[PDB]
């Protein structure tokens, strides 16, 4: 809803419906790994915390931003690993 | 920042692509790799975000953050996975809440909308943080799995939150650095409170609900600062997560509101599609036809489905019960009509020791013939030779409602842990079953 | 260690045998001695040496029944068998008291235990012993085979460069074990078939194969299980619409029977007269009466062009499979008389108590108590 | 303005009528007068009043041939109609001189034009006239029916409370028109069917209907490459195959020749008790050696039936087709409703047995000497 | 910070949700309920565009456009519907080329890329307008044609295009009034010259092609004028039309590039009715012949009489049966056939070997077994399996062919029989003969 | 009106992937009436032709805008009435 107001308000609703339709008509045996996949995708918080940490000023901003980068790095690196191991039960043992 | 936005645009697409391919049967595996390259580029592009400082501090929080997670996941067992998503989900809500507080302590914006989305994103983040760790603690056994109640908690949750909101809104006119962490701990507190009444079995749906909550938060927080990648991926997971929440509640034969509080076996309804799911990927399938197939004149939609399976290489066999139907050889004639080869037609004695290796058992309009009441001498079903359909690793039954067989007894096979139920007219369902299998 | 016998049947035109060498083979595998008469399976094309290989014993009649505990007959055993009876021996097989009234009253003077196979109850237990189902199956089959053999018409809708032949229209009047069997094979050949009955459950059994059920202006059945008792304003429209529907038919296969009475008439003189020439009347109910007025037992007749056939023993003509289906009916029923190859009868049983005709000169069956 | 005559067939055991009343109506509306003898279709269940409802004149047998130009017979005309004929008049119907030599010599002594219905071209142009086509299908359908009738075995597979019945394994030897409908009807019944023929093209037509073909390997077109090595390729291979059989329907025939011995003596000894052999080729010898013509025989346990005139049994439809065969053949002889034969069309030129008395067909003319 | 923008955001959602609800059959009915408000809402919102003049002139052109088309849409027969899409698809294309035209006479682009998005939209606008007017001319009939296909046309058509492009790119540094006109003329020239090698059949693959084009045009012009509704909806229409053209190109025997033994056995109407009444499973396979004669109303009357007797009746619908997309659909709609009797190929193909009689009416290539092999021209066809049915009846006047240019080998098979005569003159004879049985 | 480059290119891409996936699950029965709607939808081309006509000054600018609105409103009200009756056939 900014850069500029209306442009990203479109974006928001255009992403709200697109993500919706992408998840309509999904099978049942794949309910958890896609949830593990989405958990990883929203691990993007790093990029924004990297900036926030790269723009840390008051020292108290230096630690809580240091936390977020780890908190995000754990959501990402931990999201990928949980999604890969769920997909190997969908493969035959060679 | 043309190179970063162009990257954040390339990053934007890869996610949607990843999200799409991770939803489908065959592309499921490859979907996660598409999303894996996006993160590498995005983070590699924000290394070049203009005015980046504290690099030796950035590299280390990447180091001890990327391994602490990677370690925790590869070594643990295969059944402790529901909780592992929750905690990684939790930390993601924490990571969004952390981006929120920083620009709130700066006073970096005097914009009244950006602040409101930074704050509102920070609220739901801390809630999605501490909520997922309480959710994490219940499946692990560190905390009481069963719903935890205390007298009059519907006015404790709702007034802890009601303040968490009024204090969040106060940061607009008065962003004193003494009403911000109290807003943050109120959300870290409401995070704990609202994930206390949810049952240990009711926990998966809560984790998907917090997975949406983290996704939503990183959307609004991604909007609060000029960050396209966050804007894209946030609401993309958020909007996915809430749909993810309802469908996972639809499967558990419940609704999302029942799990948010909630303060020999049973029948199991399955949709026409999820049956085609188990059927597109099996190896040993056996059709068990009964009198219901006859009343529906289904034979032609059944044989059509069986051929669709023979092509996928799936081993299809037919089990005709001696008394299946109402006359002797009732099925044999109706299957000779559709054009079913006679080698695919085997009787009980040469097929019963073959059932423990049969994956899915599709019963169609049969009841008394498949009933495991026939083994016991106490039933009016004894004496009749029995079809060992319950030994099959999975079972799917076809019939309109509750209508009984001839003799007039209930079937305890329907209630089985390995047996699922499909409702509606016989050939009307097979048609829907054939239609869904070609779609995959 | 039990012994069980199986005889050569005496009734005119019977080509069956109670036990086949295969079922005999698994009963000596069960643990029993089998006594067989000289040439009993010869009607079902199982030679004398076919049983000896199984582990039985081939002997002459009279020497057959001395020692035995179980007798396995197709039709009710005659004089010379009834007299050869020992006490504590069980007579298994068809009796049909109404037709074999003599052979019945003969069994009382020697006080023998008889169980009639026609009185097997119709729950699930003895469906693997349900002989009523197995033999009426064989009959209804040949009922249709003969119908195409004798029909001057294509049963199939025959389409060629010569012209369009419509499929023959067949009506099954009485829809039971033989009826459904007849209905099915008629559609196998391509005939457009009709099915007459009164039971709304039988009219559902009909359409399951692909037949249009005959519902007159007066449905004779409704709610509970009871059929209608027509007065003087209704058994005529049942007859009239039943006379007009039958009029436009090429084959009428009729199977209506009752366990104690002579066959009720579905095809009257006037229904007969309104039949076109070239029409085929098939009558399986001839073994106890016959549904058509002009049916004479065991002979093929023609009047006004209409051909009427009445066969007593159809399982005899398809003797190979019929006997085979009959022997396992006894084998799954041997699960109620034989115990690990030892004479263990079960007087407590609900199939036995609900089929046992007598208990050593003691008629349990109320209806068999009724006819005497 | 043309006149068609329909005679009563008087050969030993026939009920086929040449024209059904339903066809005569297309001819009476097609411009012609039709004369029918008193009581002709009463074998095919077409009464006198049925014919007079169409537009025909019911007359006496002596009255039958007064002015009539065309004579439509089922079997070759007896000699009491050969003499009541008219000049230039052309007879239509089976003549088959191998059973009627002396009646054939009777038509050529009188000087009457004749057309034989076992001479119609076997190309797809003349399938709407083809009698033996419409009279080999009617037999083959019945070839399967009599097989099941005499069979003490079940044709279809049936799973009942009393065991698993296996399908009767049926072989249909020599698959022509009689062979094709002997398979399908047996298939209709639910029998596992097989079909043998010396020709590659009758192995593919048989596979088309559903049966698995027997294992080759000759040519013989079209008993020519069959007698190369003198039938020790025919007798050797399917002796082991017939050992699994429940049924054997044989239709194999050669035009004018003896029926090639397909089922010998050492082949019918390996046959199981209750096995059935139906032999349609009983009217010119026998495919099997045990076929007594017209009688239900039984040796060792294998019943042998040799059915003469099977279209006779299915009279109503065999006649219905045969009359249409004659009606569609009448489009080359009747122009709007006036006697107009075509001496120049290739169908009449390869079938015209005698014109003005002179026997035009090849060997036909042979033996009569 | 504005309320004219707020309309457009609600405007676009209604377009998208409408679209979403239009895509699926159960809710398609409430679909046009949603986009119609998005059109009623958008027009009203732009009256409040700051400092609008010529207010008397705008409202006139609005009523002149609206009432003229509203009338033409309702009063035209249902079969003549493919070109109505094309002409409105033209109108919009013209209206898109106009937005490019006026904002180039003023010299009102302070950016190089914006002109490059304004001119490129007009390129698409003029082409999609004029091409849909030639498509119009070839479906209607006042100067109908198949492909003209003149020698070495692919060299002179690719010459015109490249020359329009050079004139177009000449506007960047030289926005002369002369450089504006020729560009439009050449775009209107190419737009026509391009719809010359297009078949009076292949037009379905061209109208949506022009429909997607009009979408792209509208998309780019919106980006050029800073108009968010034309931004969103334009690309929301174009991309839909894009996939649409491909899905209805590959549903055709064709791709997105080719555009730019036995004996006949006759039968009587009385003989064919006998096959119908005793026939259990019947399937009607309709084509162009049903359309030319207008037999549709005599086809459902046979589908209902069979159903009153019991006969299980279904309609096999080849997506390419006719001279437009879903030609069978809208005619089997205008008559009143239930859509659940209407089955496309893939859901009804494995049903045929058990279909007692497969009646085919005025169809040839859709049911031609030549489409199976790589030797004959009909390859690439989603084939309609009518040959495997037990009995086939074909309705056509005499010895005529279809579109691709081949005789049908279905006619000659042992199972198929022909029914000669005018389409509805045949079916009425089928009904009245079946009524007599 | 103020719309940036990266904000617009996202929109562009978002509504692109949006429509794509709406249309993925279409029945064959809908193709023609479904085509009639998209034909109607892009009839929003009046709005732009109206905006530009309310901004014309010279003698030749005022004309083509008047042309663009007649085409546009004809694409508008024309697409609506062809689909209303096509959807009525349900
Ligand atoms: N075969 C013989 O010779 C013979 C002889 C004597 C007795 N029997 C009796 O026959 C019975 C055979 O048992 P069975 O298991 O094969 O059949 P069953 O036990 O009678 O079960 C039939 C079931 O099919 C379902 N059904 C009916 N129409 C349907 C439709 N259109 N779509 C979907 N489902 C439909 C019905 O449930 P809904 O109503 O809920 O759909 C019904 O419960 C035995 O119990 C035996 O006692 C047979
Ligand atoms: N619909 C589309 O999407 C589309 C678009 C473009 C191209 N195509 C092409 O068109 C072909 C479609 O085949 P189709 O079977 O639908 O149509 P078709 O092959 O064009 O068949 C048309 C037939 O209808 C018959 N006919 C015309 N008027 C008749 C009347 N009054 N009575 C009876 N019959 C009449 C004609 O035969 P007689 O002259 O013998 O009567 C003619 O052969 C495909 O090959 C495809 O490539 C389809
Ligand atoms: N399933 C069962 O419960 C059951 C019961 C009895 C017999 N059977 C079996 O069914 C087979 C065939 O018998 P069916 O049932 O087809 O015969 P069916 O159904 O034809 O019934 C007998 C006939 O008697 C007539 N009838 C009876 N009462 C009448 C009255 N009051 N007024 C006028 N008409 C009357 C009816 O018209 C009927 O057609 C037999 O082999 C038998 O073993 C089954
Ligand atoms: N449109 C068509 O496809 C069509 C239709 C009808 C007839 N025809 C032709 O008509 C001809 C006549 O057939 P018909 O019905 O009079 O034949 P028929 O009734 O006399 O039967 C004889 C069949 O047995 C086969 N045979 C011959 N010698 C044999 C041997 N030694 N062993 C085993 N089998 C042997 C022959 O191939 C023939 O098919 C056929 O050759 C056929 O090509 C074609």
């Amino acid at each position: 809803m900014e850069f500029g107001f209306w442009s990203a308000l479109y974006i928001f609703v255009l992403t709200a419906f697109l993500g919706y339709e992408l998840i309509t008509r999904v099978p049942v045996i794949l309910h958890t790994p896609l949830m593990s996949g989405s958990n990883f995708i929203h691990g993007v918080v790093v990029v924004g915390a990297m900036v926030v940490l790269g723009h840390a000023e008051t020292g108290l901003e230096k630690l809580i931003g240091f936390l977020g980068v780890i908190l995000g790095a754990a959501n990402a690196a931990g999201g990928y690993a949980v999604t890969v191991r769920m997909l190997e039960m969908f493969e035959r043992k060679p | 920042m043309d190179l970063i936005q162009a990257a954040y645009f390339v990053v934007a697409i890869l996610f949607i692509v990843g999200l799409k391919r991770m939803a489908h049967p065959t592309t499921a595996k490859s979907g996660i790799v598409w999303a894996g390259w996006g993160m590498v580029l995005a983070v590699l592009a924000t290394f070049f975000w203009p005015g980046m400082g504290n690099f030796a501090l950035i590299l280390l929080a990447l180091l001890l953050g990327s391994v602490v997670a990677w370690w925790a996941a590869v070594r643990v067992a295969m059944t402790d996975m529901p909780q592992m998503v929750a905690i990684y989900n939790g930390m993601g809500g924490g990571a969004a809440a952390t981006i929120a507080a920083v620009e709130l302590l700066k006073g970096a914006f005097e914009n009244t909308g950006l602040m409101a989305l930074a704050i509102l994103g920070g609220l739901i983040g801390s809630v999605a943080f501490t909520g997922s760790l309480i959710a994490f603690a219940k499946l692990q056994g560190i905390m009481k799995s069963r719903p935890i109640l205390f007298p009059g908690q519907k006015a404790v949750n709702a007034l802890v939150l009601a303040l968490t909101v009024v204090i969040g809104l106060s940061l607009l006119w008065n962003d004193a650095t003494a009403s911000i962490v109290l807003f943050f701990l109120l959300a870290l507190l409401f995070g704990v409170l609202m994930t206390l009444p949810i049952g240990g079995g009711d926990m998966p749906v809560a984790i998907s609900f917090y997975n949406a909550f983290t996704g939503m938060a990183v959307g609004f927080e991604g909007f609060a600062v000029g960050n396209p990648a966050l804007m894209v991926a946030g609401t993309l997971v958020g909007a996915a997560g809430t749909l993810l929440t309802v469908l996972m509640a639809r499967a558990m034969n419940r609704s999302v509101w029942s799990v948010l509080v909630g303060g020999k076996g049973s029948l199991k309804p399955i949709d026409v599609e999820d049956a085609a799911v188990m059927l597109a990927y099996a190896g040993k399938v056996v059709f068990v036809p009964g009198y219901g197939m006859a009343l529906s004149q289904a034979q032609h939609k059944l044989k059509e489905l069986a051929d669709l399976l023979e092509a996928r290489g799936v081993e299809v066999k037919f089990a005709i019960h001696p008394v299946a139907g109402r006359m002797p050889g009732h099925m044999n004639v109706l299957l000779a009509e559709a054009g079913v080869d006679y080698d695919k037609l085997k009787d009980l004695e040469e097929i019963n020791p073959e059932f423990p290796t049969v994956d899915v058992a599709v019963v169609i309009g049969a009841n008394d013939v498949v009933n495991p009441a026939a083994r016991r001498p106490g039933s009016p079903l004894y004496g009749m030779p029995i079809l060992d359909v319950d030994k099959a690793k999975n079972v799917i039954v076809i019939k309109r409602g509750q209508g009984k067989g001839f003799a007039g007894v209930e079937n305890e096979l329907f209630y089985a842990e390995n047996t699922r139920m499909l409702y509606g007219d016989a050939q009307k369902v097979l048609t829907e079953l054939i239609q869904a299998l070609k779609r995959l | 260690m039990v012994t069980v016998a199986v005889p050569k049947e005496r009734a005119p035109g019977e080509r069956r045998v109670a036990l086949v060498p295969e079922v005999v083979a698994r009963l000596v595998k069960g643990g029993a001695r089998v006594r067989v008469e000289r040439g009993a399976g010869e009607g079902a094309y199982h030679p004398d040496e076919a049983y000896q290989e199984a582990g039985a014993e081939v002997v002459e009649r009279g020497e057959l029944l001395k020692g035995a505990h179980l007798l396995f007959t197709v039709q009710p055993p005659p004089e010379d068998l009834i007299q050869a009876l020992e006490p504590g021996a069980i007579v298994v097989g068809f009796v049909q008291p109404h037709k074999n009234l003599e052979l019945v009253r003969a069994l009382q003077a020697k006080k023998a235990t008889v169980i009639a196979m026609e009185l097997i109850p119709r729950i699930t237990r003895a469906q693997s012993m349900d002989a009523l189902s197995s033999q009426a199956t064989v009959a209804g089959y040949l009922a249709a085979i003969h119908a195409a053999r004798l029909s001057p018409r294509f049963f199939p809708m025959l389409t060629t460069a010569a012209g369009t032949i419509r499929p023959a229209k067949v009506m099954v009047m009485g829809v039971g074990v033989a009826g459904l069997m007849a209905i099915a094979t008629a559609k196998r050949l391509g005939a457009q078939v009709f099915a007459y009955d009164v039971r709304k459950a039988a009219l559902e059994q009909a359409l399951s194969l692909g037949a249009k059920p005959i519902e007159l202006p007066i449905s004779a059945e409704g709610e509970g299980g009871y059929a209608r008792e027509l007065t003087e304003e209704e058994k005529r429209i049942q007859h009239e619409a039943l006379r007009d529907h039958v009029a436009g038919m090429d084959v009428l296969i009729t199977t209506a029977q009752v366990p104690g009475r002579r066959a009720p008439i579905l095809l009257t003189e006037d229904m007969v007269e309104r039949l076109k020439p070239g029409t085929v009347v098939v009558d399986l109910a001839a073994e106890s009466g016959g549904n058509c007025v002009l049916t004479k037992p065991g002979e093929v007749v023609e009047v006004r062009g209409v051909r009427v056939y009445g066969p007593l023993n159809l399982p005899s003509e398809l003797s190979v499979h019929a006997s085979e289906m009959y022997a396992k009916n006894l084998y799954n029923l041997s699960s109620l008389l034989i115990e690990k190859g030892a004479f263990a009868p079960k007087w407590e049983d609900e199939i036995v108590r609900a089929a046992l005709l007598m208990k050593e000169g003691e008629v349990l069956h109320g209806p068999t108590k009724a006819l005497l």
